[PDB]
């Protein structure tokens, strides 16, 4: 549900 | 699933007025990292959206300082502090914090303006369309406010009906107003078998209607 | 300097397939997330599919899923966006947008999608000259005709950009014929008729048809 706020770096 | 909901959908303002725009969710857009996913996008007509506000409150690079964004959790808000002439666009707010990711419907601000008549201009068909066998007939109204006109066509004093098609200009961004232009099409068969091509205009800004007109033939 | 430029849109039968592409440029395009989104003509935006980072995670709207596959090359800085079954519902300007991390900050200009089982035509274009019966005056109007092409867009300008005061294309209107047709206009001053020359500039792309046409008074 909730989205990747991140780079897939971490 | 979040749906996102705007008010209004559309509004008039003047210039230099304060408006408020709404965005509400049906879920809340805390993430899980307790940031919140609200951004607002502004697009002008047949261009890309542009990002205003993300995440609630920061201004994009480049985003005059009117422009600012409030809320939290299901209720956000974007203001415009002093509306200006380019404001002129449809503003979405959207969210990233679950996927989907979702946007409002839009909200449509048109700028409220002066009365302005339109200039009217007829256009007789070029002889190189009469030569392959079709005939377009002209009428420009220009630099018109408000957006309602109405055009009537008229051949030697016969009425037009459903052969003449309109389209107006989206809002200008630096005089706030609009333009537009009726296509009268006949065959050359049917052009060349009549005198007079008229059109008459209607509009507010307008004491009578004004007839723009011309007498055929290549002479 | 951040750009990204999408391509391979275009005319599509119903049932057929596509592939968009996004070139970006004037970034690290292996730093970000990339998303699609799409736009149906007169209509909201709707986001269709992410890919992250390294394409460790995708994501697709329900809308699409199945159908859409998303794809990166992080050594070529182009993404894609492979399109099968299409429907009628898919047709519109697809964007292709960075994402921030937090927001998608950079959006590309568009690559209309039109799925129709009718065919492109190139357009007619006639001139619309200035001043019709009385002549002279103090603010002329000209412009140009662009009739009968299938499908959209077309792409007018004037004096090949030199020329942009007064200027309105008109949105095209779809005929009953299926074809579309607009006209664009400049207002410029009487004086200058038969001073300076006044060319429209148009492209309809998918149908290969590139247009000079000279607008110039006549005798009647």
């Amino acid at each position: 549900a909730q989205s990747q706020r991140a780079p897939d770096r971490v | 699933d979040i749906q996102m909901t705007q008010s209004p959908s559309s509004l008039s303002a003047s210039v230099g007025d304060r408006v408020t725009i709404t965005c509400r969710s049906s879920q809340s857009l805390v993430h899980n990292n307790a940031n919140t996913y609200l951004h607002w996008y502004q697009q002008k007509p047949g261009k890309a959206p542009k990002l205003l506000i993300y995440k609630v409150s920061n201004r994009f690079s480049g985003v005059p300082s009117r422009f600012s964004g409030s809320g939290s959790g299901t209720d956000f808000t974007l203001t415009i502090s002093s509306l200006q002439p380019e404001d002129f666009a449809t503003y979405y707010c959207s969210q990233n914090t679950l996927v989907p990711w979702t946007f409002g419907q839009g909200t449509k601000v048109e700028i409220k303006r002066t009365v302005a008549a339109p200039s009217v201009f007829i256009f007789p068909p070029s002889d190189e369309q009469l030569k392959s066998g079709t005939a377009s007939v002209v009428c420009l109204l220009n630099n018109f406010y408000p957006r309602e006109a109405k055009v009537q066509w008229k051949v030697d004093n016969a009425l037009q009906s459903g052969n003449s098609q309109e389209s107006v200009t989206e809002q200008d961004s630096k005089d706030s107003t609009y333009s537009l232009s009726s296509t009268l099409t006949l065959s050359k068969a049917d052009y060349e078998k009549h005198k007079v091509y008229a059109c008459e205009v209607t509009h507010q800004g307008l004491s009578s209607p004004v007839t723009k007109s011309f007498n055929r033939g290549e002479c | 300097e951040v750009q990204l430029v999408e391509s391979g849109g275009g005319l599509v039968q119903p049932g057929g397939s596509l592939r968009l592409s996004c070139a970006a440029s004037g970034f690290t395009f292996s730093d970000y997330g990339i998303a699609w989104v799409r736009q149906a003509p007169g209509k909201g935006l709707e986001w269709v599919a992410f890919i992250s980072d390294l394409a460790y995670t995708i994501y697709y709207a329900d809308t699409v899923t199945g159908r859409f596959t998303i794809s990166r090359d992080n050594s070529k800085n182009t993404l894609y966006l492979q399109m099968n079954s299409l429907r009628a519902e898919d047709t519109a300007v697809y964007y292709c947008a960075r994402d921030n991390w937090d927001a998608m900050d950079y959006w590309g200009q568009g690559t209309l999608v039109t799925v129709s089982s009718a065919s492109t035509k190139g357009p007619s274009v006639f001139p619309l000259a200035p001043s019709s019966k009385s002549t002279s005056g103090g603010t002329a109007a000209l412009g140009c005709l662009v009739k009968d092409y299938f499908p959209e867009p077309v792409t007018v300008s004037w004096n090949s950009g030199a020329l942009t005061s007064g200027v309105h294309t008109f949105p095209a209107v779809l005929q009953s014929s299926g074809l579309y047709s607009l006209s664009s206009v400049v207002t410029v001053p009487s004086s200058s008729l038969g001073t300076q020359t006044y060319i429209c500039n148009v492209n309809h792309k998918p149908s290969n048809t590139k247009v000079d046409k000279k607008v110039e008074p006549k005798s009647c």
